[PDB]
């Protein structure tokens, strides 16, 4: 056997965190078009038999809170876990509506000892956010 | 006994330290390319091969436009970080 | 086009 067992009762979860509107105090601009991404993703993963859950405009606390609760669920009848994060960000950090959350923190909720029901199962994190401020000038 | 960081896959929209492009009406370059490829190949290719297709799509078909010379005509290349232990197929 |  050299491929992940995908024959479990259900394909798995698919949490999509779509952040468009941020708090004035943060100084972060609205992410126009992100709804199209949230909508597109919802359909695709739906057609892949995943249990999609859309969460819009979550605060840094609500993000951790959600990830904490999702890890405490029973995934024994699930094949995988997909987590999509659409938001602003920097290297190792994604923005909640009121402040930054370091990826490492929410990622830990699913690593081995924390989420035993997903052990040996693929935990996929798809991330649409900036990772710095460099610009690629292309060539040819 | 396996590593605690094993079986993780981070599909980033852009390379380390770079900006990531999004379009006001079309959505983000990465996501729209991601979904396109999934629809067409989720039942033919292994995940890593699908993501590679996305890399090519985003890197080839997309280039930015702005009135600000600094942010004009810029490119993007997604980044795949895999710590998966096996191959992944959606069937 | 906008950045994230």
């Amino acid at each position: 056997d050299n491929s992940y067992k995908m024959d479990y009762p259900e394909m798995g979860l698919c949490i999509i965190i779509n952040n468009k509107n941020f708090h004035k105090s943060t100084g972060m601009t609205s992410r126009s078009g992100t709804d199209v991404d949230a909508a597109n993703l919802r359909e695709t993963f739906r057609n892949l038999k995943y249990e999609v859950r859309n969460k819009n405009d979550l605060t840094r606390e609500e993000i951790v809170e959600l990830m904490r609760d999702v890890s405490k669920e029973d995934h024994s009848k699930r094949s995988s876990f997909v987590c999509v994060l659409l938001s602003h960000g920097e290297e190792g950090i994604i923005f909640g509506t009121n402040g930054p959350v370091d990826l490492k923190k929410i990622t830990n909720f699913f690593r081995g000892d924390r989420c035993r029901s997903l052990t040996g199962k693929p935990k996929l994190f798809i991330i649409q956010a900036c990772r710095g401020t460099e610009l690629d000038c292309g060539i040819e | 006994k396996i590593p605690v960081e094993a079986d993780f896959l981070y599909a980033y929209s852009t390379a380390p330290g770079y900006y990531s492009w999004r379009n006001s009406k079309d959505g983000s370059w990465f996501i729209q390319s991601l979904c396109a490829m999934l629809k067409q190949y989720a039942d033919k290719l292994e995940f890593m091969h699908i993501l590679t297709r996305v890399n090519r799509k985003v890197a080839t078909e997309f280039e930015s436009f702005s009135f600000d010379a600094t942010f004009h005509a810029k490119k993007q290349i997604p980044c795949i970080v895999s710590m998966l232990t096996k191959e992944l197929y959606f069937y | 086009d906008e950045v994230x």
